[PDB]
């Protein structure tokens, strides 16, 4: 079942289970489940490698800066440079709104600590390509620069 | 020809701008004589644009081929990052197990296509003023003789 | 289920050398009385049995994601049937399922289709629950265990049961209909075990013979090492005489029944030490009627 | 699986701390926090 949820994982089929009960019998001591066991790792790497394709690798540079100065008008837009400055002088302030504010931390040892949040929706990054050339997208890896 | 450049067909394609190329008009088999080998194959496709990019900012486009039939699923089709010696993947191995995008595809017969998405400035496709920085394209035809 | 306070004296010499032929039979065959009427009981206990459970959590088991058009179902589930109700040979299981389901036992009419999926929705493996249908459940495995009573005893090839499972008219059962286990046909299927066992080696291209339309007098009398001969006239004297079923040349050997009677008619002539004609001539003097001269 | 792995682009929030930011609490980024001017992150994200 470990596997089970590797292999939902790498392919987004989370209703995909192919490990099925019964595969002990007690009234059999036991015997052959080893080998059920072994037929459904086989049916699940065949399902595995039927269903994989080379996928479209893609990066993407993401400019928080510029995100938290496009921000529509009544979520407040604000170039990070005039509230960095602000929110080190004093952390009880908070700027932006929604998933994309600016804002010291909440948790009991957080209130000195300063995170920006950003929301992938916000990013609209699914657009930048056709919807045809893939129905889903998932992050790889995320790299940032300071 | 298969050598034009037009705007995308698909529904959801019609801002995507693809230049295609024709592998036989590219005249690549004659550059080697016969004697050296029958058959040329494809072995890695690598693209190049030198277009006027920002700081922290980066092209989106999509080369695929015409066929999509004969060779492994998802090998037809890389999609550009960067463009600098750049292919779809983010390590390329030649010793790995998979088949890299492009490979065993004949140079004598096939098309080329390029596209970019997002192109048509009617619309205010985020590459719209980029693309018009765009002088030149290169492909970097990695192909083996055997 | 026939009354005898209220009988005919015909059918009371019927009925008592029905009883003296039956009764002879078990003897040659050293069986009970009560081991025939277990193979041709029609009642089946209604109660679970721990055979039946692990028959019940062995299909369960092997059938789960079963898909009805990527394969037949019968097929499926005939090796896990095999593995349960003791059987030597897959195919016997799958043609016990296949003579079940023309039955269709028990009091509520249960088939394959039916079986399964009384299976995939109203049972959960190794727990004791009350199920309204769990006894017509019950009553299907049982008969499928006496199908197998039956196949053991009778001691038929498993080719020639499979013949007999989907083709009765084969074997000269009435046309169109389920193979009967009545001992009147557990009678008949014993003999042509034993007459596939007197074949000897021959009897695998005999049987062959017999599935297609092919079987003629000179290969059986080559098979029996009799006169081919003696074997077409015994064919001949059975046609020219009226018997019930009538005997006809396009059925004399594709039928079990025509061969029965033919073989009847040679261990007749063979006990008289006489030709089938001379059984001919016998059965003329028919003096003590009014039907005919 | 690499840190951030099948995350779907479409829903979901990301977010950044900074900790011992606040100068009233002479936090040691304090200072250099100041001069952050803007961020960027490299989103590896696969298309299939």
């Amino acid at each position: 079942l470990m596997a089970e949820q590797a292999y939902r994982w790498e392919l987004n089929d989370d209703s995909a289970r192919f490990i099925k009960p019964g595969a002990w019998q007690g009234t059999y001591a036991g015997l052959l489940a080893g080998e059920t066991l072994m037929l459904s790792l086989a049916q699940m790497e065949d399902a595995h490698l039927k269903r994989d394709k080379r996928a479209l690798e893609v990066e993407r540079t993401v400019s928080l800066a510029e995100v938290y100065a496009g921000l529509p008008k009544d979520n407040g837009p604000f170039s990070l440079a005039q509230e960095i400055d602000k929110l080190v002088s004093q952390g009880s302030g908070s700027a932006g709104s929604g998933n994309n504010n600016l804002a010291f931390g909440a948790g009991t040892d957080t209130k000195t600590s300063l995170q920006a949040s950003v929301s992938f929706a916000d990013l609209k990054i699914r657009e930048d390509y056709p919807a045809s050339l893939g129905k889903i997208r998932r992050i790889k890896q995320i790299s940032v620069t300071l | 020809g298969n050598n034009n450049l037009a705007f995308g067909a698909g529904t959801d394609t019609k801002t995507s701008l693809q230049a295609s190329v024709s592998f036989a008009d590219l005249k690549i088999r004659e550059d080697y004589p016969a004697s050296l080998g029958k058959i040329r194959r494809i072995k890695q496709i690598s693209v190049t644009l030198p277009a006027l990019l920002g700081p922290y900012q980066d092209v989106q486009a999509i080369l695929s081929y015409g066929d999509k039939a004969g060779l492994a699923n998802g090998c037809e089709a890389l999609a550009v990052s960067h463009g600098m010696n750049d292919s779809g993947q983010f390590q390329l191995d030649f010793n790995d197990g998979k088949f890299l995008p492009f490979e065993g595809i004949a140079i004598d017969q096939g098309t080329l296509t390029l596209s970019f998405p997002n192109a048509s400035m009617p619309e205010k496709g985020k590459q719209a003023t980029m693309l018009k920085t765009l002088n030149d394209i290169i492909l970097h035809i990695r192909y083996t003789i055997k | 289920k026939t009354n005898l306070s209220a009988i005919s004296d015909k059918q009371l010499a019927t009925l008592i050398r029905k009883l003296n032929t039956i009764t002879s039979w078990l003897h040659t065959q050293k069986w009970s009385v009560f081991q025939l009427f277990i193979m041709t009981s029609t009642s089946y206990n209604k109660t679970l049995t721990p055979e039946i459970k692990n028959l019940l959590d062995t299909v369960y088991h092997g059938l789960q994601g079963f898909d009805k058009d990527k394969a037949d179902l019968l097929h499926v589930m005939a090796p896990y049937i095999a593995a349960t109700l003791q059987l030597s040979s897959e195919n016997v299981a799958h043609s016990v399922l296949l003579w079940a389901d023309k039955l269709q036992p028990g009091d509520g009419a249960m088939t394959a289709e039916k079986f399964w999926d009384w299976l995939n929705t109203k049972y959960t493996p190794g727990s004791s629950e009350a199920v309204e249908t769990q006894e017509h459940i019950v009553q299907y495995c049982q008969a499928l265990a006496q199908l197998e009573m039956v196949y053991h005893s009778t001691g038929i090839n498993e080719n020639a049961f499979r013949l007999f499972v989907t083709k009765p008219e084969m074997f000269g059962a009435a046309t169109g209909a389920a193979p009967a286990h009545d001992a009147l046909s557990l009678i008949m299927l014993t003999r042509f075990a034993d007459w596939v066992n007197a074949l000897g080696e021959k009897a695998s291209s005999v049987l062959a013979a017999f599935e297609a339309n092919s079987l003629t007098a000179e290969q059986l009398a080559d098979a029996m090492n009799l006169d081919a001969n003696l074997l077409l006239q015994a064919s001949i004297q059975a046609q020219n005489h009226q018997h019930l079923p009538p005997v006809t040349p396009e059925n004399a050997f594709s039928c079990w029944t025509s061969i029965n009677t033919i073989l009847q008619w040679v261990n007749v002539a063979q006990q008289l030490n006489v030709a089938p004609q001379g059984v001919s001539a016998l059965v003329g003097l028919d003096y003590i009627q009014s039907m005919k001269e």
